[PDB]
């Protein structure tokens, strides 16, 4: 009845009752039920009555999702080619959170929900004809490596552990990785951005035995531990457009360290 | 714009009218907490407390000290926070990090060699100099092809200029002490500080670089820890300061590392002379030191207690953990340390050590070396640290549950009835311990007894268990009222505080020790007729004692020192310049902010 700035949430709740009951009546039979957009564009108008178009176009920002928030994938971004761990990244999460007051960065399972989106498994695609010998489904993640393989006593002692992605859902997943420049390639190349051509790809697939990649996490030198990545890169997407074929994609720098997506990791002599 | 304007201005004149007659034409604050809990409804308490900021109008982004806490805190190097720094600025468009010379600057801060400080009297043969922060360890140790060849990289703090620097960064802990005891914030009594000295020979530091296991190499960190703060307000003292976790990771200030043997004695006494000597000299000096703007004069005692057995007995000047004289507080016999379990006093002092040793190497009674030893009970060297009569209580109970889990491969085999076996049935006993145990508390077995063993080991249920192999009637309680006891017993010296955590095991234990000494001395002679382990000797007998000389024995340990060594490799591996002489002094200067406390709470303030 007096002030706001400490008057408490429910204080300020019975100062306002009414106030809040003809909004709610009003914007639910207006807008066809909302009371966000509403209350949105009432706040920056009786903000900007006093001219202050630095908050409205900052408040228009935080609510357009830009500015001081780092969106999960970007906060994903951070801690993937930081290095960081899921404790220390909430160490500095939670820190400057309490210092700040904000939330700059986002907790961790806002990023293991951006993180199912980038991992193969998650897109709808479909072959045709349908792969001889390969399964349908399309949410197949990190696949045991050995792929069923006979590990009893009585066949082939096997005991090197090894893991994969199934050749496809990868495939498809380093393609909707790529989506937007692909389409900023096909509009380069003055293309009509809503085509569906036949793209053809080029990949370079590439598997390179690495050695000793084993440690000393004890007090022994443990013993020498080879391993073998299998790795593709998408080398190039053209199109058959018109009479000939155009460079959609081509890859900037082809033997980079950053561009050559790991396939299958097996822990064995080459 | 126009368009939604028009769209709302019924809501417009509706909202104008009712909130300008109702809170006088505050319009403002009231659609605030309109649209705040309107968007608070749909669980939208990120952008609902992010407007509430930027309405309040507060801190975009943060101040130094914070970013180099985080860098620190979080083991980042300068390529990955820059990394950091410049994606965060893109992206936001503000700067909530800072750039790294900003932390450049605030880590000239809270580094040793900063402040201005002064004592009175002036330290003999130490410098006046306060801008000396690290130093070469060996103190300008000739090393030519004529000298005895010395080898060893080691970085230094002097002495003083760590502790000023310890001290003006619990500067705002102490005056808030202060405030807490109902004391004057421009007090200048002469605070009297105790701290506690741990040096402890981490092993094995190396990691392979390229291709060759072929060299281990070793180190040694010496540390200190700001123990307790006591000023002496009228004619009393109070507690103005106290460590919350005194043997914990984090409060264990470095002071000297080196890459050298703890036992290449040589070595080890070269570097740390002059350390001895800076630690001689502050002990009949006052540091003055301005602390938030009124001076105040420090004075301090030092005690060395984080000293595992092996190096008390190395730098006191006594004869290998294996002798006959085995309490480095009472001068006693093994034999008559089992004939006379518990009754014994302390009486090993360090002047004490020092006037044995001279009369060894004089030899003024002129008699032979076997009544000579007598003479100097096991003396035969010159003591080289000043350390204090203490037990620690980490390598304490290590070393009782390795004799209890010895026991209990002991009773298993039932070594009274048919003693004397040989070398196969010994690791038979201990196969079958082990799968028992693994099998029935997947406790599996291991060879380096550490601590989160000898935790589970040494449990009731744990001897109800290995109660179920012996095919006695009477072992089982011998071995049920044994561990009763141990029990009643550990938190006496495990305890921060046994006054005030357990007076009631603290009056019983005398009682609880002497039965324990019978039960070992009657049900169990076949192992304690003749040897009985050190430890065995001083938990039982110097405890009761050791309490009322210091309080506790579990905050005067080594457990700090011991935990730090994990931050070293890490250091070592991603913070250093593999320089051989920078590659040091990085680690040591990185594990002094890491140590530090003005960070440590900006690193808990989400608690706060
Ligand atoms: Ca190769
Ligand atoms: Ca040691
Ligand atoms: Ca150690
Ligand atoms: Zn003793």
């Amino acid at each position: 009845r007096q002030h706001l700035l400490s008057l408490t949430r429910r204080a300020q709740k019975h100062r306002l009752r009414e106030l809040k009951i003809q909004v709610k009546e009003f914007a639910d039979k207006e807008e066809g039920g909302d009371v966000k957009a509403v209350c949105l564009t009432l706040f920056l108008l009786a903000l900007r009555a006093r001219n202050e178009h630095r908050q409205a176009d900052e408040l228009e920002a935080i609510m357009q999702g830009r500015g001081s928030g780092l969106q999960p994938a970007v906060c994903l971004a951070i801690r993937v080619n930081t290095f960081l761990s899921c404790s220390q990244y909430h160490k500095m999460y939670r820190t400057v959170k309490a210092i700040t007051g904000r939330q700059i960065f986002q907790p961790l399972h806002a990023l293991r929900n951006a993180e199912k989106v980038l991992l193969p498994g998650y897109h709808p695609f479909e072959w045709q004809p349908p792969l001889k010998n390969v399964s349908s489904r399309t949410d197949v993640g990190i696949i045991d490596g050995l792929s069923g393989l006979a590990s009893s006593v009585d066949e082939y002692p096997v005991d090197t552990i090894a893991k994969r992605f199934r050749y496809d859902s990868a495939l498809v997943s380093a393609l909707m990785d790529m989506e937007e420049d692909i389409l900023e390639g096909m509009r380069s190349q003055d293309l009509d951005d809503y085509l569906n051509g036949p793209f053809t790809v080029v990949v370079k697939e590439s598997c390179d035995g690495m050695g000793d990649v084993s440690e000393k996490h004890g007090s022994g030198p443990a013993v020498p531990e080879k391993a073998v990545r299998f790795s593709f890169t998408v080398m190039r997407i053209t199109i058959e457009h018109g009479s000939q074929n155009v460079k959609v994609f081509e890859e900037p720098k082809p033997n980079s360290e950053l561009c050559c997506k790991p396939l299958c990791l097996m822990l064995a002599d080459e | 714009r126009r368009a939604q304007k028009h769209r709302l201005r019924e809501l417009k004149i509706q909202v104008k009218e009712f909130a300008d007659k109702e809170e006088g034409g505050d319009v403002k604050a009231v659609c605030l907490t309109l649209f705040l809990l309107a968007l608070r409804a749909r669980n939208e308490h990120r952008q609902a407390d992010e407007l509430e900021a930027i309405m309040q109008g507060r801190g975009s982004g943060l101040q130094p000290a914070v970013c180099l806490a985080i860098r620190v805190n979080t083991f980042l190097s300068c390529s990955q926070y820059h990394k950091m720094y410049r994606t965060v600025k893109a992206i936001t468009g503000r700067q909530i990090f800072q750039p790294l010379h900003a932390l450049r600057n605030a880590e000239k801060v809270l580094l040793p060699g900063y402040h201005p400080f002064e004592w009175q009297p002036p330290l003999k043969n130490v410098s006046s100099r306060t801008d000396v922060g690290i130093i070469d360890g060996l103190s300008g140790l000739a090393s030519s092809v004529d000298e005895y060849p010395v080898d060893t990289i080691a970085k230094r703090f002097r002495y003083d200029s760590a502790l000023v620097s310890a001290l003006m960064d619990m500067e705002e802990d102490i005056l808030e002490g202060m405030r807490s005891q109902d004391l004057d914030d421009y007090l200048n009594g002469p605070f009297t500080v105790v701290v506690k000295e741990s040096c402890d020979g981490m092993g094995d530091v190396s990691e392979k670089h390229g291709s060759g296991p072929a060299v281990p190499e070793k180190a040694v960190r010496f540390s200190f820890t700001v123990m307790r703060i006591t000023i002496e307000h009228g004619s009393q003292n109070v507690k103005v300061f106290e460590e919350p976790k005194p043997n914990s990771e984090l409060c264990c200030k470095p002071l000297c590392l080196m890459l050298a043997d703890e036992s290449d004695h040589e070595t080890l006494t070269a570097i740390l002379s002059p350390l001895i000597a800076e630690r001689e000299a502050m002990k009949s000096s006052e540091l003055t030191l301005e602390m938030g703007g009124i001076p105040r004069t420090f004075k301090f005692i030092f005690r060395g207690t984080g000293y595992d057995e092996k190096l008390v007995r190395e730098v006191e000047g006594l004869e290998a953990s294996g002798s006959v004289y085995i309490c480095t507080l009472c001068d006693t016999t093994r034999l008559e340390a089992s004939q006379n379990l518990v009754f014994h006093s302390i009486t090993r002092s360090h002047a004490e050590n020092l006037q044995r040793y001279e009369v060894w190497r004089s030899n003024p009674y002129h008699e032979s070396v076997e009544e000579l030893r007598d003479r100097v009970k096991g003396v035969s060297a010159k003591p080289f640290i000043e350390t204090v009569p203490s037990i620690d209580a980490l390598h304490c109970d290590i070393g009782n549950a390795a004799e209890f889990y010895k026991i209990f491969q002991l009773e298993i085999g039932e070594v009274y009835k048919h003693p004397n076996a040989s070398k196969e049935e010994r690791k038979r006993w201990q196969a079958t311990l082990d799968k028992h145990l693994r099998k029935r508390m997947n406790l599996k077995p291991i060879m380096r007894m550490n601590g989160n063993f000898a935790r589970k080991l040494m449990t009731q249920e744990t001897v109800d268990a290995v109660c179920e192999l012996i095919p006695s009637e009477e072992r089982h309680e011998a071995l049920r009222e044994l561990m009763d006891l141990y029990l009643k017993m550990k938190p006496v010296w495990r305890s921060s505080c046994p006054a005030k955590e357990c007076p009631e095991s603290l009056c019983q234990y005398s009682f609880n020790s002497q039965r324990f000494a019978e039960l070992l001395s009657t049900k169990f002679k076949y192992r304690y007729e003749g040897k009985i382990t050190n430890y065995f000797h001083k938990t039982l007998a110097h405890v009761p004692e050791i309490i009322e000389r210091d309080g506790s024995i579990g905050a005067w340990a080594s457990e700090g020192n011991q935990s730090g060594n994990k931050l070293f490799r890490r250091f070592r591996k991603m913070n250093a310049r593999q320089s051989k002489c920078y590659e040091m002094e990085d680690v040591l200067k990185h594990h002094w902010l890491y140590t530090s406390k003005y960070l440590q709470k900006f690193m808990n303030a989400h608690n706060a």
